[PDB]
């Protein structure tokens, strides 16, 4: 039946039903307006009363505008119909092409996979990316969170990790942009048709887009995560595949969320963000998962607000992941590219039973001559160098050569850094640390490890200078 | 019952203080339209409510008190847009200021709109020319990009907004109307004078005439400085939809979120991060997503944006600066520690980065802007040493030597933007080592001498680098004939 | 008209008028009592009731009491005999010196100058001393934060800046003192008239003195700075003078409307700061300004708090 | 956990250690990994896991740790150490 | 000659009534009439001319800082009034 | 009754558990322990938060008698046997 809305608050709906109240979660449909503005309930607010948060602009509502429930959750397309084909948040076609042809549609709100449906299987995913590779290795079907602060090298690290993994990939793969730039699209679209990922003369098409930019109001930021990784869900679960999920920007979902946790009439938690704020992410995030019945590589690129690592909603993204790679500005500002801290960062795959004992003991002998060395880094901040004991000086040396051979020069860091971009097999990556550990090149300059590839390049690069 | 008064175009206010009125009736206002007060001053309706219409006034509360009749006018806060503004001053609303008369304005468009998708879009490609040196060489910005300009207070960063808007004029005294730049230049929480002195200053530089400006300063209302920004946009997006190219700059976002700050406190929202409310990172979100380059099928027409943000003591992990990274394409940081050294434009080199605004860069400016940001980074590579003057090595005392030419090289007059081959003939002399030798007291008046030598003597060979967009190897010799014959000449 | 007090909570008075209601700002005037009690209108809170701050003691009221509103704003006398003369925030002489005959009183708010009658030029403020004239110009119609408080003779600096102004320009000065300690008033008051810019025989007076004294409610101290405003405004347009105007301090000034704004209930910014400390600064600095008749170019004492300059 | 296997397998009962991990707002495959290890070496049966994960709403969570420790309780008032 | 012993725990016997009385709280929960509250009081103290007598009435008022805080809100008061 | 704290550096440093002898504790301390632990470990936990201070404090190049050297030598090799 239909329903009036009754208070327009942001985009914070009340719509009043006289007759057969619509539960929580229902989509409605907004009459009289020019495009399609879905509202979602969120409560029932007593005298046949819901409140709902909108799916779009809130401007020109008149009170009483006539609303009609859909008698179901927001619907949207799936399957392999969607793949080349970017939506919106509610499943609207935006790349002009037609809309979205399929038999197959689902409901961007589900239950958590139970207990019995999770994976215990634990196999290590080579990047090519040295600092990733060897002290906090992503592991295929597992929970990948890239984060950092504002402009640190997330963005640009997630779209190295596509051109790496997501391009050389036999399943499918799914991209959500949530709360980015939306010139990040345009440029992600027209360099996938480019690379032939998406094939717009025929159906050969290999991954999904999905967005719902900073552009969108708090209502579609807030819900097309969800829609993103539902077309995910299908392609794991219906046709039992290796999905790769991609998303920018995971906080944003968040962020929304705290822009309407205001107007819902909640009270204010920690950093006056949503006091649901565990559990808003929580049943969100345990779908992205890999099951039983398939398995989803989820890599999620985590804006961090303010550089601090402790606000409620970074830190409460850590507990979500299998590995996390935290990119720091101060490393960043040191010209160190990925900007990764190699002693934050964790992976769960760390455990000589799977990487390999030979592995672990490179990655765990490089953190401790970088742990050594930043201890060391606040008597040499006053003093400088020279008033180090002689076995110091070396550990510090080492450390040094080995911070710039965790730099490296990704492929689409060429068009602005001017240096051809690199891949490093695994066995490179853990036997060319293991050489400068050793103290085979403790003659080499620092620069020499700067920017390169494998370690024969930094002994090349060590001859160029004569 | 009734021969009178209608509730249903008509309200009340229950109650007004705080900024916000209680308006009674209203019954078919919509959200976000705009209102009228019996002062004549008029109103946002924010607030739909079912006893009541929260509407934020545009203007002093003093003005209103409980009982006034508050009138629809049905559109939703739009503001005058189109050509007729061109060298006026209007306020946040859209409003002759500079008294001189009303704008014959044709159309009119929406202040709260969507940026466009995806589709509509394509790369940045076409060169936006600031006119300063540091930043077209080092820092190039395209057009339909957003580039930030970011440091503490005076630290410059209005001056490289203004001699960017003069520097238009040698486009727009073109007939060329595919490589002309209209500008905005939106005034947030300013001093009246400083409005009215940028004003004086653009006219008497004939800039003025292909310039809007939008002015909300420290003594308006608080939601007039909010409103603003979004106003002038949309003068912008006028151009951008029309296949025209336009330029928008908000000096600044820091002062109109303050604004923004002081409604969401009076309003009662929950105080967050440094007190400011949860949709801070979303009100300068939806502002700059609304520069864009469309594509042709669009019209070609690019919105290009120069954001504004005050540091307090060169924090920019603060919360509004760090938005601001995550939102623009590009940053230009102000260090006070260069500026207050003599050093202008006070640009840090090792931190601003312009994303999407390389591949919009004049060729012949990468002909002599690649090798110089090689071997500034070269020079940057711990040069703090400083003091010793021939105590060091050998190849790393060159070094320094070429740092400090291609440093006082970089600084540049006010007022006095720069042609793209004017910048690359200067930036010629140094990368290449013809001034070496010469002191480093002197390099500002060598370049003041060789520099308009070149604007007199030689517009043939200038004109010559400006149509073949590079410097050929012809140009190259003949260039090196005249700073090689004119530093011998030059008296130190 | 006549409205009743229908509440009083400490320096914050509730008053319900039956018919008319003042708009916001107009100055109330509460009948009966033993000296002149104001009260500023901040809110209307429906029903016929307005919000207003005293700028006096609000003990010994009873509710119902009658206030008579003043159909303006908080008027006070401008015009050349307010010179050598000690004013407070709503008008009233507290020199006992007999009350100020002006012709014209002026209310203490008013807009900022149009966009209009801007100044376009900038011009330097000529002091006659030569370090600040040198190093440090003041800009005629500009403002400047002076560093530091007494025990450098700081109020000597105040007082030749007032005479070399008279002098040089011919442009009257004003000192607003905002929490002034009523001991460094008295003391700031002969120190004048000892030196020779306040003249208690004849009208050579080059200085309107108002007192905005600390033990007057956050009202007082959060105005104050307009009432010295209000009568420097008069020389600026009236007179076509190169106006001087003192505030010492700024910072009390600041904390004056926090500490309204922490009154009225409304919801502290950062720092413990008011929501609306962007305006409350900017609705009194853009008065300061030259204009096409005059120009007002202010000094004011700033107290920079925990010595944190990036403090609101 | 895994150290009282020695004190489970034997004929001593007054050694006998019994285990509840309760696991509050946690990623599930976490909790399944965890569930596996135990079970590899051969604690699980002593084992008592109680579950509620991210997933699962806060009330709940909030109620875990006290569940789990009614049943503990039962081994504590019952002559037995857990 | 008066000592104030000490106006910190005035502050906090006021700031209990207001909080209770339900007045706006504000920097350490402190009504906007704190630093109203000892302007008013430490004026009182004054040299009178021998107009009036030429008596005086000195006064000592005394802070407890704590971590030598001297920039908190209480005694940022009353350094300024002193 | 007690707490186990454990730190980033000592985790990357090598020490394995990472835990922080000087800050976590045990209130109920020997009586927890076998006889034939306290026989060994009964002064063990106060002796290495003597030395763990003193390890800082002579990095300073002070030449140090031989009893400063006994706990020097003594800590070092019992923190690698833990
Ligand atoms: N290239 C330059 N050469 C010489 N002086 C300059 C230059 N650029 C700026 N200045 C001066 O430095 C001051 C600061 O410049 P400005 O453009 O106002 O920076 P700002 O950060 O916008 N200041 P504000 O907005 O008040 O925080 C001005 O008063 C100019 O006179
Ligand atoms: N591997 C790299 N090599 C060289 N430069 C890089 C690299 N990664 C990042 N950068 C530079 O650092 C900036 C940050 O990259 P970006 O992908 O935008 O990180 P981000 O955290 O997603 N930014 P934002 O979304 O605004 O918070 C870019 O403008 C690059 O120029
Ligand atoms: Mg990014
Ligand atoms: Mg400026």
């Amino acid at each position: 039946t239909t329903g009036r809305i009754v208070a327009v608050i942001g985009a914070v709906v009340d719509v009043q039903f006289d007759e057969g109240l619509p539960p929580i979660l229902n989509a409605l449909e907004v009459q009289g307006r020019e495009t399609r503005l879905v509202l979602e309930v969120a409560q029932h607010l007593g005298e046949s009363t819901v409140r709902t948060i909108a799916m779009d602009g809130t401007e020109g509502l008149v009170r009483g505008q006539k609303v009609l429930d859909s008698g179901a959750p927001i619907r949207i397309p799936v399957g392999p119909e969607t793949l080349g084909r970017i939506m919106n948040v509610i499943g609207e076609p935006i790349d002009e092409r037609g809309p979205i042809k399929t038999k197959q549609f689902a409901a961007i709100h589900a239950e958590a996979p139970e207990f019995v449906e999770m994976s215990v299987e634990q196999e290590i995913l080579v990047t090519g990316i040295k600092v990733v590779d060897l002290l906090a290795p992503y592991a295929k079907g597992g929970k990948i969170g890239l984060f950092g602060g504002a402009g640190v090298g997330k963005t640009v690290l997630i779209m190295e990790l596509i051109n790496n993994v997501a391009k050389a990939h036999g399943g499918y793969s799914v991209f959500a942009g949530v709360g980015e730039r939306t010139r990040e699209g345009n440029d992600l679209y027209h360099e996938m048709i480019e690379s032939g990922v998406i094939n717009l003369k025929d159906a050969t098409s290999k991954v999904a887009l999905v967005y719902g930019q900073m552009n969108e109001p708090p209502g579609a930021r807030a819900r097309v995560a969800l829609t993103g990784l539902t077309v995910a869900e299908y392609f794991r679960d219906q046709e039992g595949q290796d999905v790769l999920l991609f998303i920018d920007n995971i906080f944003r979902f968040t962020q929304a969320g705290s822009e309407v946790s205001a107007l819902l009439g909640r009270i204010p938690s920690a950093v006056g963000y949503q006091p649901t704020l565990a559990t808003d992410m929580g049943t969100m995030q345990e779908r992205i998962t890999t099951t039983k019945k398939g398995s989803i590589t989820s890599v999620q690129a985590i804006y961090v607000p303010a550089d601090d690592l402790t606000d409620p909603a970074p830190a409460t993204t850590f507990a979500h992941l299998d590995a996390t790679t935290v990119l720091s500005r101060a490393i960043a500002e040191l010209g160190i590219y990925p900007a990764v801290d190699p002693l934050d960062s964790t992976s769960r795959i760390m455990d000589p039973n799977i990487v390999g004992s030979e592995h672990y003991d490179v990655a765990r002998g490089v953190q401790k001559i970088l742990q050594d060395y930043k201890s060391l880094q606040d008597i040499i901040a006053i003093l400088g160098m020279d008033e180090l004991s002689e076995e110091d000086k070396l550990t510090v040396s080492r450390a040094r050569k080995i911070q710039r051979f965790l730099s490296q020069p990704f492929q689409v860091a060429e068009v602005f850094t001017g240096h051809l971009g690199k891949l490093v097999p695994l066995k490179e990556t853990i036997k060319g640390f293991q050489q400068i550990l050793a103290g085979e090149y403790d003659h080499l300059p620092e620069q020499a490890f700067y920017m390169v590839g494998p370690i024969e390049e930094a002994v090349a690069k060590a001859d160029k200078l004569a | 019952a009734d021969t009178s008064v209608d509730l249903e175009e008509t309200g009340r206010v229950l109650s007004i203080g705080d900024g916000i009125a209680r308006v009674h009736g209203l019954r078919n206002v919509q959200a976000e339209e705009m209102v009228e007060f019996s002062s004549g001053l008029k109103g946002m309706s924010l607030n739909l409510e079912p006893d009541n219409v929260g509407v934020v006034v545009f203007g002093n509360d003093k003005l209103i008190k409980e009982g006034d009749i508050v009138k629809r006018t049905g559109a939703i806060v739009d503001v005058p847009v189109g050509e007729e503004l061109l060298g006026r001053v209007v306020d946040a609303l859209g409003n002759a200021i500079d008294g001189k008369g009303p704008i014959g304005s044709k159309a009119r468009r929406r202040v709260g709109l969507k940026a466009p998708g995806i589709i509509p879009r394509i790369s940045v490609r076409e060169p936006m020319q600031t006119g300063i040196k540091a930043v077209d060489s080092l820092v190039p910005i395209g057009r339909g990009q957003r580039e930030l300009i970011i440091g503490d207070r005076q630290t410059g960063k209005t001056s490289i907004a203004i001699d960017t808007i003069i520097n238009q004029k040698r486009f727009n005294d073109g007939t060329d109307e595919k490589k002309k730049l209209y500008c905005i230049y939106v005034a947030i929480g300013q001093k009246r004078s400083t409005v009215a002195q940028l004003v004086k200053r653009l006219t008497d530089a004939d800039a003025m005439k292909y310039t809007i400006v939008v002015s909300a300063t420290a003594s308006d209302a608080a939601p007039l400085q909010y409103l603003a920004p979004y106003s002038g946009c949309s003068m912008g997006e006028y151009f951008r939809d029309n296949g025209k190219h336009a330029l928008i700059i908000y000096d600044d976002l820091s002062k109109q979120a303050v604004a923004y700050r002081q409604m969401s406190l009076l309003l009662r929202r929950p105080p967050g991060r440094e007190a400011y409310p949860g949709d801070v990172f979303y009100l300068h979100s939806r502002l700059l997503e609304r520069a864009a380059k469309m594509n042709d099928a669009f019209g070609g027409g690019s919105l290009t944006a120069l954001p504004v943000i005050e540091t307090q003591a060169g924090d920019v992990s603060a919360y509004i600066p760090t938005n601001v990274i995550s939102i623009t394409d590009g940053q230009i940081f102000l260090e006070t520690e260069l500026f207050y050294k003599g050093i202008r434009p006070a640009i840090n080199v090792g931190l601003s980065v312009s994303r999407v605004g390389s591949a919009a860069q004049t060729r012949a400016m990468k002909q002599v802007a690649g090798t110089m940001k090689l071997e500034l980074a070269q020079y940057r590579e711990v040069a703090a040493f400083a003091q010793f003057g021939s105590d060091l090595d050998a190849a790393t005392q060159q070094l320094l030597s070429r740092g400090v030419r291609l440093t006082e090289l970089l600084k540049q007059g006010q007022y006095s933007p720069m042609a793209i081959e004017e910048q690359v003939a200067v930036i010629y002399a140094g990368v290449r080592g013809y001034l070496d030798k010469l002191e480093p007291s002197k390099i500002t008046k060598f370049e003041n001498a060789f520099l308009s030598h070149v604007i007199s003597q030689h517009q043939a060979l200038l004109g010559k680098i400006r149509t073949d967009g590079k410097i050929s190897e012809e140009s190259d010799a003949k260039l090196k004939e005249i700073v090689t014959n004119f530093l011998a000449g030059f008296e130190a």
